[PDB]
């Protein structure tokens, strides 16, 4: 929950549209 | 020493020359394909042979087919669901009688 | 499906092409054309799972008595190997083994 | 994390063709009680790629059921085994139907993953709701160019040892030989180490695969072969209207020869409007194509998925009567008219709603 | 590839796979001496005696027209042997045979002899043929060597040659150079001359789907009227 | 190279076109002299549905022909309502009624269903014959690894010296 | 290049300065 704050933050100032999935293997990734 | 060196060359020799045998087996196969697409004489010139132990069974009058094949596959695959399910005996010729008669003390030979 | 058409568009509905042609020509082939009977110089196709048998060992010899060692290995195998059979089957290494033993001692 | 699930497992070499498991993303949905999917990739092809469609916002699939992306055999985290035939690979989703207590599924495929999916069908039509295959036909491809250059592509990469080859001289070798830039980029992507620096190696089995493909016999996976038989089942087509793997002349011809339900194009076999484009098999990166396909396969998993033969679309399901066949019914005295066929629960063998509904009607009478 | 699925493929009524003693009605019976009067039967134990003798006699009459070639005779041994050999080797328990298996194949081998006494057992045509096709290529090689040129198979031994040193020069980092690598090896040049030649097609279908045989010419239509012959 | 023999024994009653022996191979071959090649259509279209007006005027023509030449038609139109009513009825049962009536009579359907399964059979014939090869060609290559193990030996016995 | 590979999935146009900031995030 906190991870995907960062990630959408992030996302947010390149004004790229973004969907969960993407979201979510972002943070997996970041786990992984 | 010399005597392994003979043997284990022959013994190589016996088994590459069964090696070339599938490996040139599967190099004829290649140009083999769909045998359902082939007409009758010329899928048996591809099997070189079968026309020769063909021509075996009908000039020995043995056209009683699989007669001589000793696993009659086709004969099993006709009889799936026969009457008195069975094959024809192994090298049964059409001609051949068997049958014998006695006399016994009895009447019909009982 | 069971409604393909009627009986005179019924041969339209078999070719299946590999290529984007068109129009398409609608025979379907049934067999390969054979006109003339010629002997194949492909080996025949029985030849194809037969196990180790007696014309291995026949037709080996048959090669290699074209070479001048091939000519060696088959006179000293046919006449100085205590063998019952022409169809050597290595099963252990006891020949191999002890040939090596007796030969290492130099 | 919650929608994207991928269970985590290493293949295992087999030598019994029933002990093969079958490894995939599963792609929850979005509300609590939904049917299943089970989808195949392209020979050779990553199932992520397909993970930004089945999650799009745009086509909401999710909203009508759980996808499952299951690879199979001999392909990426799949159990590996030398056998490709499609009855021995139709058997192996069953068991994982099973071992997922999965009792029917939708089934979708791309490619040669739409044959696979169709296959499955052919083999178990009961556990089968439909089939919707994309860019796929039952058809014997192995002479079409398209097949024939993954087949050539699969050849060189046989020759690739990766214990003495650099990965400097991986990426040259692929981009010299591999001319397509979508086959190159997949299989890049399935190159991959193993654990303790090891080396490095497909995803997929290119040994078994490769033999499959350059025997170019019944049993590659570009053949159709008539064992296969018919799928009895809902069947819907789709493909590119310049497609390089189905020829929109005589290439749909196949599905009414085995799909008994098929009616024909405009209603179950679709072509996407489109330009001539050797990328265009791979519809899910194109937006046109993708738009569409994601837009008739809602519309077949809504109303045309898992619904009797003899009824149109899912309307008529409660309100439209079949008619009987005389002497069906073990009654005796059983006065013979029109019924609706009875649709069951999507998973009624591993749930107890049946059992649940009963008592609550009781409670009612 | 395909299996048979019917488990009960090789059931019979006697057995599984049972071809030796297929269940009939009229099953053999024993006799006792006490209460038997007369009998007619034909079985005796002449079967042994009688198969040492068509073996000798198939030999030695098909070795007539082999004009002494020694490997010939040799090989045809071995064949002959494996029509013998085959109730020995056998799934059919030929011991266990309805009415006696000794019997059945010595009489089934005589109505081979006979057709060899005669020189028209299609064996014997199939050896001729064969031999004579042998023998035609082994004299244009001896043909060949004599004028000091290169048979057609020296060629490609040498060109083998050549290129497992290429080979083995090449791959230094290992150096087991297998018998699956010295295959490929010459599969790579077998197809390319097979290729090469100009043989009748073999196969159904060409690189495309369509068939190889001169009757797979449709449209577009752009040939004209057959020319005649030219003086 | 030693010189081979001239020639084998050459047959004087067996040649290619008059074989002595019989076998339905030679008649196969002569069987398809006889109707020639698959008459294989080069067009677009089959011949019957292009000319179907056409062949519709050339069926009816000789129909016509047929009845402006037959003068005494009602004649042979009675004469076969006997045999037609007859055949029929005895022959129904055994053609079509066994299909809902009384007995199967399947022996003709086992022909068909075991053919269909032998053309499954030839059409893997590759795959088929391939795996048996498999197995044969392990028990090969695992007797060739001891001329594999003997040549090394020579090396061997080299650097233990 | 992880980071590029899932965002080539997407069909997502990105710029450098995007991916070094995803880096920068997991690495600190
Ligand atoms: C002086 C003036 C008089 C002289 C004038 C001279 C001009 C004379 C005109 C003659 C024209 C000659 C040129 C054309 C010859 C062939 C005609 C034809 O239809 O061929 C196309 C047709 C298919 O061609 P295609 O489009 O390329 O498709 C290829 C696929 O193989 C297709 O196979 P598929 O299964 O995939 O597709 C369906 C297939 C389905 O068709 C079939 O496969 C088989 C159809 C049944 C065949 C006939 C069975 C007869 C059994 C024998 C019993 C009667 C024998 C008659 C003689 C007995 C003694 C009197 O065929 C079709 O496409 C649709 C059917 C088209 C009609 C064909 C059947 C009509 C009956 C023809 C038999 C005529 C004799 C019996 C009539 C009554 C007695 C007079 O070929 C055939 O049907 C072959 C049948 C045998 C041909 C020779 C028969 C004699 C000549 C036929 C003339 C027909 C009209 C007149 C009689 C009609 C009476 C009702
Ligand atoms: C030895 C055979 C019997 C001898 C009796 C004479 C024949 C019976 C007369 C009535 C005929 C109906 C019976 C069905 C016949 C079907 C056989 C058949 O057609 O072949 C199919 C068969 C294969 O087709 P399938 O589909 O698998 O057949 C099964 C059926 O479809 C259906 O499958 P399934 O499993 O259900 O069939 C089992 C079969 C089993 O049959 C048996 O096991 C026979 C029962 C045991 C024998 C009992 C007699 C005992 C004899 C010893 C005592 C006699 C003492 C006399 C005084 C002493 C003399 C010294 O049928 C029965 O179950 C018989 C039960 C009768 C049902 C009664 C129901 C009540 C009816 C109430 C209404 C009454 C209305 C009556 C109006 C008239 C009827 C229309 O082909 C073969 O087996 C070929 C081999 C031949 C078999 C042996 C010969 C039998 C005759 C075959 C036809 C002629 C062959 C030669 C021509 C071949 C082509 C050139
Ligand atoms: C079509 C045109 C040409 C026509 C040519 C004729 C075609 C005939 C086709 C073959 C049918 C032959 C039937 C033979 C009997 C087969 C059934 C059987 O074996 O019985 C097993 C039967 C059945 O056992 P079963 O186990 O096989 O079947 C069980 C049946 N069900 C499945 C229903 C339970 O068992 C017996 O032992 C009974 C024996 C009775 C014998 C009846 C046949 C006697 C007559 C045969 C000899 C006739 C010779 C005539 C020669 C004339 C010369 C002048």
């Amino acid at each position: 929950a906190p991870q995907n704050l960062e990630v959408e933050n992030i996302l947010k100032r390149y004004h790229i549209n973004y969907t969960q999935a993407l979201i979510d293997e972002l943070v997996d990734w970041k786990t992984g | 020493l010399d005597d392994i060196e003979n043997e284990l060359s022959f013994h190589a020799a016996i088994w590459l020359n069964a090696y070339a045998d599938y490996t040139m087996f599967l190099f004829e196969l290649e140009e083999y394909n769909d045998p359902n697409d082939y007409l009758m004489h010329e899928n048996f010139d591809f099997f070189r042979g079968l026309e020769t132990e063909l021509e075996e069974l009908t000039e020995t009058h043995n056209y009683i087919p699989g007669a001589k094949d000793d696993v009659n596959l086709r004969g099993y695959l006709a009889t799936q669901f026969a009457w008195g399910k069975k094959v024809i005996s192994f090298y049964r010729h059409p001609a051949d009688d068997f049958k014998c008669a006695k006399a016994t003390k009895n009447m019909l030979g009982r | 499906t069971l409604q393909w058409g009627s009986l005179a568009e019924r041969p339209m509905v078999d070719r299946v092409m590999s290529t984007s042609t068109w129009p398409v020509p609608y025979y379907q082939r049934l067999f390969k054309a054979y006109p003339i009977r010629e002997k194949k110089d492909k080996m025949s196709l029985l030849l194809s799972d037969i196990d180790i048998d007696d014309t291995n060992w026949y037709q080996a010899k048959d090669f290699l008595r074209g070479s001048f060692r091939g000519r060696q290995i088959v006179d000293y195998v046919e006449n100085n190997i205590a063998s019952n059979t022409y169809i050597l089957i290595q099963q252990d290494v006891a020949n191999m083994a002890k040939a090596y033993v007796h030969d290492i001692c130099g | 994390s919650r929608i994207i699930n991928h269970l985590r497992g290493d293949p295992v070499y087999q030598d019994n063709t029933k002990d093969v498991s079958l490894r995939g993303t599963f792609l929850r949905g979005k509300y609590d009680d939904l049917p299943t999917m089970i989808f195949f990739t392209e020979a050779c092809d990553l199932t992520a790629n397909w993970i930004p469609f089945f999650t799009n916002p745009q086509y909401d699939i999710l909203a009508h059921r759980n996808v499952w992306l299951l690879n199979p055999r001999n392909f990426g985290n799949s159990d590996r085994h030398p056998s490709f035939d499609l009855q021995e690979m139709s058997d192996d989703v069953m068991r994982f139907m099973y071992s997922q207590k999965i009792s029917m599924a939708t089934l979708g495929g791309h490619g040669i993953g739409g044959k696979i999916a169709l296959a499955v069908g052919c083999y178990h039509a009961e556990r089968v709701t439909g089939v919707f295959s994309i860019d796929s036909s039952p058809m014997d491809q192995r002479y079409h160019e398209a097949f024939k250059e993954f087949k050539g592509y699969v050849n060189a990469l046989t020759e690739i040892n990766f214990k003495t080859w650099s990965d400097k001289d991986v990426k040259v070798f692929l981009k010299e030989n591999i001319k397509d830039p979508k086959w190159r980029s997949i299989f890049t992507n399935n190159i991959s180490k193993n654990a303790k620096t090891q080396s490095d190696s497909f995803n997929f089995e290119i040994n078994y695969l490769n033999h499959n493909l350059n025997f170019n016999k019944a049993d590659s996976l570009g053949n159709w072969a008539v064992k296969n038989g018919i799928y009895t089942g809902r069947a819907h087509f789709i493909f590119p209207e310049y497609s390089r793997w189905v020829h929109l002349a005589t290439n749909t011809l196949p599905m009414h020869k085995v799909c008994a339900r098929v009616k024909g194009f405009g209603h179950d076999i679709f072509y996407v409007q489109g330009d001539e484009n050797p990328l265009n098999h791979w519809v899910y990166d194109f937006e046109n194509y993708a738009n569409v396909v994601a837009s008739k396969l809602n519309k077949f998993l809504h109303s045309y998925d898992g619904v009797h033969a003899l009824l149109k679309d899912r309307t008529e399901i409660g309100n439209f009567m079949i008619p009987d066949r005389i002497k069906s019914r073990n009654d005796s005295k059983h006065i013979y008219g029109d019924y609706s066929p009875a649709h069951l629960h999507h998973n009624w063998r591993f749930n107890h709603i049946y059992e649940k509904h009963d008592e609550l009607d009781k409670k009612l009478n | 590839g395909y299996k048979i699925r019917n488990k009960s493929i090789f059931w019979t009524r006697a057995g599984w796979k049972n071809n030796w003693h297929p269940k009939n009605f009229n099953a053999p019976r024993p006799s006792y001496g006490e209460f038997t009067m007369g009998i007619r039967c034909r079985n005796d134990h002449h079967s042994f005696l009688r198969y040492v003798q068509t073996y000798r006699n198939m030999s030695r009459h098909c070795k007539q027209y082999f004009l002494g070639d020694k490997q010939l005779e040799e090989t045809f041994i071995l064949g002959l042997r494996s029509l013998f050999l085959v109730p020995y080797d056998s799934q059919c328990l030929t011991d266990q045979i309805k009415h006696g298996g000794e019997r059945r194949f010595v009489d089934q081998l005589d109505r081979d002899f006979e057709l060899i006494s005669y020189n028209t057992h299609p064996y014997q045509l199939f050896t001729y043929t064969v031999r004579n096709e042998h023998l035609a290529w082994k004299n244009e090689q001896y043909e060949k060597i004599q004028k000091g040129e290169k048979t057609f198979e020296q060629e490609l031994l040498d060109y083998l040659d050549e290129q497992v040193l290429a080979e083995k020069a090449k791959l230094r980092d290992g150096q087991n150079f297998s018998i699956e690598r010295m295959t490929e090896i010459a599969l790579h040049v077998f197809r390319k001359a097979r290729a090469g030649k100009v043989r009748p097609a073999q196969d159904v279908r060409g690189p495309d789907g369509n068939v190889n045989d001169f009757l797979e010419q449709r449209r577009p239509f752009e040939h004209p009227n057959p020319t005649g012959v030219t003086h | 190279m030693k010189k081979p023999m001239a020639k084998a024994y050459e047959h004087p009653y067996n040649s290619e076109h008059h074989p002595l022996n019989f076998s339905a191979v030679k008649i196969a071959e002569t069987f398809h002299d006889f109707i020639g090649p698959e008459q294989v259509s080069p067009h677009y279209e089959s011949f019957a549905m292009s000319r179907k007006f056409l062949l519709t005027f050339w069926g009816g023509f000789f129909v016509l022909n047929f009845g402006m030449a037959t003068v005494d038609l009602n004649w042979i139109m009675k004469s076969t309502y006997i045999p037609w009513i007859f055949w029929f009825q005895l022959m129904y049962f055994y053609v079509e009624g066994k299909n809902s009536m009384f007995m199967p009579l399947l022996q003709r359907f086992y022909r068909r269903a075991a053919a269909n399964e032998i053309f499954t059979m030839e059409a893997f014939y590759h795959e088929n014959i391939e795996n048996k090869l498999r197995n044969l060609m392990r028990i090969t290559k695992g007797q060739l690894e001891y001329w594999d193990i003997h040549t090394s030996y020579g090396e061997i016995r080299a650097d233990s010296i």
